[PDB]
């Protein structure tokens, strides 16, 4: 079900820094949105905006060695002085307030831009080779180096016009030695990996960082007198621990070999845990979303551990998990400013949910498994941008995903599965949440979804007349795609002890039926007294009304349907009612000889080795059986050979050579057997 | 809110140097500061003191590219800086009072008659050294002027020195017994630390008696200068919402007070977040409140000067006083006004400046749509005109007009500064430095490089919109119109508007024809370039959008009180002597910021008659007077960015109200001087023509000179008396450059009736005169073949120039003309002046070809 869900196409941006598409990380910050994807040339930086190409436009290469020596998506910034949002207005002025910055891999040589878009004018930075992982900004106008070595050599620039002093922050050969937790990424981007949080979430002033493990330290850093200011080092991995196992069970030799690894931080309000035994090859997760209440930055019990019910089952290329929401403030309410939860490896969209512990629900738009795949999508780094999801999507430009069991089966399936499959198209994020409603394993799960979806091309189109008559040809397409879903989704041959292929054959005996609701000669008043036995009627001059009564369902009907046949009566020996017959015969005796070349198409071993199984069980009028109902095509053969004795040998051959057409599929329950040698 | 914007500066655009017209090093024995001087003479030198300490610019601010400009090379550098630097006259001489460092005291005199005219004549000493007192040992920061009897000196170590002068020249000490050796150790003193001083860093007088000093902690401490002894001291760390648990002291010697009237003002750091304003009144000092600023960019505005003034023309005529609180960091700059209007300084009326250019704000909302600029072949006139020659020749060999220098390619020093200067538009010459107030209450920001400034001006109410439009509210309801006429032409791409503009130009040209109604016109634009250009959404949306708005009204306002001038006229103009740079810039840029904003607000409103079939002739008025104006706009949009050297002097030019150059004092002065000119432009919507008067003179100047952009000022209808007269100055155009077979056609094309009664204006220029065409060639020439004729005595002055400036065929096959289309040919002598020279002259031009007949029955 598509809830509030936005999802179509943005834009696709100005190109000669986005001649580079290939999927990799974005350097993102919550100011109005800045996107990356990383070039071997110079880090094009761009502003995001729907006057697409260039007029009001930001894309400024920054420096980057052409060498051996390279630059990494994250690793090029926009450095403000005083995290804290300002950096538009200088989109054509170009002001000192978005600057940025480079200290090299294995060189560790600052090109340190003085502005924006004056870059001619670089100071060069040292802690010296391998000091290095990605930059960030901080406050002093400083930058973050961040060592993988869990280090962050604070770099102090003197604001006035740029220009950085090399000195040894915080941390020097503290976390060097440690090699018993690990403080190397295998997710990176400066949200993932880091995060300094200008107002999102508690964050504002704060360079944060979280390890691999939950190694989890605050820094501030006061730009008047320049210095790093320790404010925790705790570790969040014991905060989590213990409720990760109460919920997914670990059995002994299962925590033996556990891992969680806490994947990101959302300004500290967020830790994406992965509990993962390495031995089966799903990354699961648990959200284990921590807000504080009260004092900041320390434990909490409003750390709290969302249980999910999707599953990630890992691919080990095209990996980075990463989330990016833009209103990430919440532990309370809202659904009309996008803050739903995003998960990615890089091919989907996983619209997921958060803050479900941290209030009474919030309603929040569907969980479980969720794709996308509409057409060539691969992501090269999500974010936001002016405070809404952005998708940097890798062939298609900018595309927008933005945000603003039991029951599901038995009567929601005729809501909700209604919903799912009347579309799937213009957003394909209903078909995994409602499809593996039905698809996961309960024995009335998928014995009677398969019946009761079946009866959801009977509810097609919410109209029970329009779709009766000339949208009836519409319906019948729609019987047949919603039986594709059906067939690559796993509901079929789950059955109960009435035949599951009443479905197939009903579609067989579909083609009588749109014969006669298109082409109307006078074989359209054959469904009178059809219908006007089985249930008592508006009583008028359509009995084409009420037909979604008479849809999906060959059982006694087509008995009732010859009724009228039968009714053409009074004296027809010299010929003239005959004309009747004829017309009878042109459209609904093809219909019949079909099942034939409709049952050869379809249905071959589907309708042996179910239909004859189904066959054992009778009572005489309920249908197995009938297959076209024993006594009354043989009545209808009568009719058309009494017919022939009845008119010429020219109507007659016509009527005749159509009797002799249709005496196989009063035989074709066992001569399916054609093409092999078999209450 | 907010009506005063930039219009940056470089008067080298007006010329082709990339640097200063002259420059003297004159020797004693530049960027970081500019203040001008209050002189009584009205024209104000501009001292440019440099950051290096030792060299000062002093050259006229207005006639500053022709004077005299003087670099004083100090023998050594001045005590700290600018503030041991203290001017103004004193005797008709410009006397610099400087500490020099090493020891000693330095006054210069520098005349008003070899600064302010060509050369030099100031001779023999003029620089005397003299030592009052050991400032060898003792070391001040800042010197005083308060008379011309006392320029008191600051020390660091001792306390507060009276130095009165005796004759204007050597001085005596006359020692203060205020504090600053019984302080600056106390209890938030320091002497052991550049920091934290009871000594300046910037002194004001209040009322020649009582003078209170800002100390580096912000104490305004309070002496009376006929006894020596306290009066009041306070400390703005308790007089303000600031503690001393998270003051920034001041660490420098800067400037923080600034006066006008009563209002002593002190701005306090604390992250740079909280200005303060404070009064003094005759002491018992005042507190009322702080105000948060307006500011961007971190934060790390650092103030270089802070002056206020009394009320001024903007959009409001009225306030208490502005606080010019001028702001930099690097590159960029911006005066935000903190426009107190009353005591109480928490009400206000914020001005923001854009702290970029006049065109850096049209390709931020784009309006290079009509941009008609050159390459790099044609780029040597027209990038060295959008630049000025200065940004455009250089590249990274600018290292100090900018203040960005460079180091190595292992720094971030060489790529920055190569980034920066072709990023350099106008703006980053403009570091904003200090305010004077010339004339009365000019708001002049002069900026660190001569040559420069940051040019504030009335920038009008209606000179901010469509590059202000979110930020004002400014205007009337006619202000919301244009806003919600946004809402359809900003979310389109505006090429589209191009061309839809494109379609205007072609109702006036006559390609989609003027005799029939302009919903008739509108529906066949409809037709071509409207054509799913429209969203249907952007459709719907404008529609209610206008009719949301009374329509003929908020058009009645625009086009009769904005977009039209009614007559504007000289108000007392007093001139300056000599074309030069800096008179240029306020008769071309200020004009076409009221121009092109026009042309984008006729764009805007002719797209609103496209989508409808409701009359366009209820707006016959006002839609024929916007199509009337466009074509007009049109032309100074081809050409203000391909000349910044042109077309200044035309529109200078046109009166002799506007002379060459225009020193205006006020903003009665200025509304009136760019409504002149806007009406010069817009001829009304025609009060006479412009392309006759402003052209056809210029085309005999400058297109001898070798401008070929006047194939984008040709543009006329010709319909009406175009069809004679732009006819025959369209055919000088190509004249005038020696492309001849346009000459020969466009010249002969139309008929003349005109005969000696003028309505060609045409100066040939001479190079001395102006030998006067259309007239007093007329009744010459055309005269002596002997009465007007209305063909050939024309065709003899063709024919006669051509050979002149050489083109034999062309001319040869004029006087084949004039020879056989002789009017009268009864062969009688007085008639044989137009039927003998014109057949004379006829076989002159034969002999060099060497012919075959011609010469047949014509011998």
């Amino acid at each position: 079900e598509n809830n509030r869900y936005i999802v179509k196409t943005l834009q696709t941006d100005y190109s000669s820094g986005f001649s580079n598409d290939d999927e990799l990380n974005g350097y993102i910050d919550m100011q109005i949105g800045y996107g990356l994807v990383n070039d071997h040339k110079k880090v094009y930086i761009w502003n995001i905006h729907s006057t697409q190409k260039d007029t009001p436009y930001i894309t400024v290469p920054f420096r980057s060695d052409d060498n051996d020596e390279i630059a990494v998506a994250p690793r090029c910034i926009l450095t403000f002085p005083a995290t804290m949002d300002e950096s538009p207005l200088a989109l054509n002025p170009n002001d000192q307030d978005e600057t940025g910055g480079l200290i090299i891999i294995k060189g560790s040589k600052a090109i340190y831009y003085e502005d924006i878009n004056s870059i001619n004018n670089l100071p060069i930075n040292s802690s010296g080779g391998e000091k290095c992982d990605l930059m960030l900004n901080c406050e002093p106008a400083g930058i973050v180096l961040s060592t993988n070595m869990g280090r962050i050599f604070f770099i102090t620039i003197r604001n006035s016009m740029g220009k950085p002093q090399l000195k040894l922050g915080k941390l020097l050969n503290k976390p060097f030695k440690l090699g018993i937790w690990s403080k190397i990424f295998n997710t990176n981007s400066s949200v993932v990996s880091l995060r300094n949080g200008p107002i999102l979430g508690k964050g504002t002033r704060l360079v944060y960082i979280t390890t691999n493990k939950g190694i989890f330290q605050t820094w501030q850093l006061s730009a008047t007198n320049s210095h790093p200011t320790k404010l925790i080092d705790v570790n969040i991995y014991e905060a989590i621990l213990e409720s990760l196992q109460d919920l997914y069970p670990f059995a002994h030799g299962t925590l033996k070999i556990w891992d969680s690894h806490p994947l990101q931080d959302e300004s500290s309000q967020l830790f994406l845990s992965s509990i993962y035994d390495s031995s089966c090859n799903e990354t699961y997760y648990i959200l284990s979303t921590i807000i504080f209440d009260s004092s900041s930055n320390s434990f909490t019990i409003f750390s709290t551990y969302r249980l999910n019910t999707f599953m990630e089952s890992i691919t080990d290329t095209k990996f980075k998990p990463k989330i990016f929401i833009p209103q990430m403030e919440n532990a309370n309410d809202t659904n009309e400013v996008t803050s739903i939860l995003v998960m990615f490896p890089n091919a989907v969209v996983i619209t997921q949910v958060n803050s479900k512990l941290d209030s009474s629900y919030s309603m929040r738009r569907k969980w479980e498994d969720i794709v996308s795949l509409r057409n060539d999508i691969d992501i090269i780094g999500s974010g936001y941008d002016s405070k809404s999801l952005y998708v940097l999507t890798k062939q298609m430009g900018v595309l927008q995903f933005f945000v603003k069991e039991v029951g599901f089966v038995k009567s929601h399936v005729d809501q909700a599965v209604y919903f799912s499959k009347i579309n799937a198209n213009p957003i394909d994020f209903n078909l995994p949440p409602e499809i593996s409603l039905d698809q996961e394993s309960i024995e009335h799960d998928l014995k009677l979804t398969s019946e009761e979806i079946f009866h959801s091309n009977g509810k097609y189109i919410p109209p029970m007349l329009n779709t009766l008559g000339q949208h009836l040809s519409v319906r019948k397409e729609f019987f047949q795609n919603f039986l594709t879903f059906v067939a690559k989704n796993f509901n079929y041959k789950i059955s109960p002890e009435l035949k599951l292929d009443l479905i197939e054959k009903f579609e067989i005996l579909n083609c009588c039926i749109k014969f006669n609701s298109i082409i109307r000669q006078s074989d359209v008043l054959n469904d009178i007294w059809e219908k006007t036995l089985s249930n008592y009627n508006l009583t008028q001059n359509e009995h084409l009304t009420t037909k979604t009564v008479v849809i999906n369902s060959p059982d006694v009907f087509p008995v009732i349907f010859k009724q009228f046949l039968n009714h053409v009566v009074f004296v027809l020996f010299p010929s003239q009612n005959q004309n009747f017959k004829l017309n009878v015969t042109n459209l609904i005796n093809l219909c019949f000889y079909d099942g034939i070349l409709e049952e050869g198409e379809k249905t071959i071993r589907y309708e042996l080795l179910e239909l004859d199984p189904m066959e054992v069980d009778t009572s005489k009028l309920p249908w197995f059986i009938n297959f076209d109902y024993l006594n009354c095509i043989n009545q209808c053969f009568f009719d058309f050979t009494f017919a022939c004795e009845e008119e010429g040998s020219l109507d007659s051959y016509k009527e005749g050579l159509l009797k002799i057409v249709k005496i196989l599929y009063y035989q074709f329950n066992q001569f399916k057997i054609w093409i092999n040698t078999q209450d | 809110m907010a009506c005063l914007s930039r219009i940056d500066a470089n008067l080298l655009q007006y010329y082709e140097k990339p640097e200063p017209n002259n420059t003297v090093d004159l020797y004693v024995s530049g960027s970081e500061y500019s203040n001008c001087l209050l002189l009584s003479n009205s024209e104000y030198i501009c001292y440019h003191f440099s950051s290096r300490s030792t060299l000062l610019t002093f050259y006229p601010l207005s006639d500053a590219y022709h004077g005299k400009t003087i670099n004083i090379h100090l023998p050594n550098a001045s005590m700290n800086q600018r503030y041991t630097l203290t001017i103004q006259e004193v005797e008709q001489q410009l006397l610099v009072n400087v500490i020099l460092k090493d020891g000693s005291f330095l006054t210069l005199q520098l005349p008003l008659s070899f600064l302010f005219s060509s050369a030099n004549t100031l001779n023999g000493e003029w620089f005397h050294l003299q030592n009052p007192y050991d400032f060898t040992v003792r070391v001040p920061h800042f010197l005083f002027y308060v008379s011309p009897q006392f320029s008191v000196v600051f020390l660091e170590d001792g306390g507060l020195l009276g130095l009165k002068k005796v004759d204007g020249v050597h001085y005596e000490p006359l020692l203060f017994n205020d504090n600053s050796y019984l302080k600056s150790l106390t209890r938030f003193f320091s002497r052991s630390s550049k920091s934290d001083y009871d000594s300046v860093i910037s002194c004001k007088l209040f009322h020649e008696r009582y003078l209170i000093v800002l100390t580096q902690n912000c104490h305004l401490k309070i002496w009376d200068l006929t006894s020596f002894t306290l009066i009041q001291d306070y400390d703005m760390v308790s007089q303000s919402d600031s503690d001393p648990s998270h003051f920034r002291k001041v660490e420098a010697v800067g400037e923080y007070l600034s006066l006008y009237n009563n209002t002593l003002v002190t701005l306090l750091p604390l992250e740079n977040g909280l200005f303060q304003m404070g009064t003094l009144l005759v002491l018992t000092y005042t507190f009322q409140n702080n105000i948060p600023t307006n500011l961007s960019a971190s934060a790390i505005w650092s103030i270089v000067d802070l002056v206020l003034t009394r009320p001024l023309e903007l959009n409001v005529e009225a306030s208490y006083l502005n606080l010019i609180v001028l702001w930099k960091s690097g590159t960029a700059s911006k005066l935000q006004i903190l426009n107190v209007n009353d005591e109480s300084f928490k009400n206000y009326e914020w001005i923001e400046s854009v702290n970029k250019s006049l065109v850096d704000l049209q390709s931020e909302h784009d309006l290079d749509i009509v941009t008609k600029t050159g390459d790099v072949e044609r780029g040597f006139c027209n990038l060295k005109s959008r630049y000025g020659t200065q940004i455009f020749e250089r590249a990274q060999q600018i290292l100090s007009e900018n203040k960005i220098i460079m180091a190595h390619n292992e720094d971030e020093e060489y790529l920055a500064n190569l980034e920066t200067i072709l990023r350099d538009v106008k703006t980053a010459f403009n570091e904003a430095s200090s305010i004077t107030l010339y004339g009365d209450e000019i708001i002049l920001v002069n900026c660190f490089q001569p040559y420069n400034h940051s040019l504030y001006k009335l920038n009008t109410t209606v000179e901010n919109w469509f590059y202000n439009m979110h930020s004002e509210t400014d205007g009337s309801e006619l202000f919301k119109y244009l806003r919600t006429l946004n809402g359809f032409a900003s979310t389109l791409s505006n090429d589209v508007l191009r061309s839809i503009s494109k379609k205007f130009l072609d109702i006036i040209t006559g390609e989609l024809p003027d005799s029939m109604t302009t919903v008739e016109k509108f529906t066949d634009i409809f037709k071509n370039c409207l054509e799913n250009q429209f969203e249907i959404t952007n459709l719907k949306i404008l529609f209610d959008e206008l009719n949301s708005f009374d329509i003929p009204v908020v058009l009645n306002d625009l086009i009769n009180n904005q977009m039209k001038p009614g007559i504007f006229w000289k108000k007392d103009f007093i001139s300056a002597i000599k074309f030069d740079g800096f008179t240029s810039i306020i008769s071309l840029e200020s004009l076409h910021q009221l121009l092109s904003i026009h042309y984008r607000i006729t764009l805007q409103v002719l797209l609103t008659f496209v989508l409808f079939d409701l009359d366009t002739e209820i707006f016959g008025q006002h839609i024929s007077t916007l199509l009337d104006l466009h074509y007009k706009q049109f032309l100074l949009l081809n050409l203000y960015r391909q000349d910044k050297c042109l077309l200044a002097e035309v529109l200078l030019k046109d009166s002799s109200e506007f002379s060459f150059g225009v020193k205006f004092f006020n903003y009665g002065q200025l509304i009136a001087y760019i409504d002149s000119l806007n009406s010069n432009v817009y001829n009304i919507t025609e009060n006479s023509f412009f392309m006759t008067f402003f052209r056809s003179y210029i085309i005999e100047n400058t297109s001898h000179k070798n401008i070929r952009f006047f194939l984008e000022n040709v543009e006329c209808p010709f319909y009406l008396r175009h069809n004679e007269v732009q006819e025959f100055m369209f055919a000088m155009t190509l004249f005038s450059c020696g492309n001849f077979d346009q000459s020969y056609e466009i010249f002969q094309l139309h008929d003349y009736p005109e005969a000696i009664n003028d309505k060609l204006p045409t100066f040939l220029e001479d190079l001395k005169s102006e030998n006067y065409h259309g007239d007093s060639i007329w009744k010459d020439l055309l005269c002596t073949f002997t009465v007007p004729y209305r063909h050939s005595a024309f065709y003899y002055q063709l024919s006669l120039l051509f050979d002149r400036n050489n083109s034999q065929e062309f001319a040869l096959k004029c006087i084949s003309k004039s020879a056989e289309y002789s009017l009268k040919e009864i062969q009688i002598e007085e008639l044989q002046d137009f039927k003998e020279k014109q057949h004379i002259h006829y076989l002159n031009l034969l002999i060099h070809f060497r012919m075959f007949e011609e010469v047949l029955d014509v011998l």
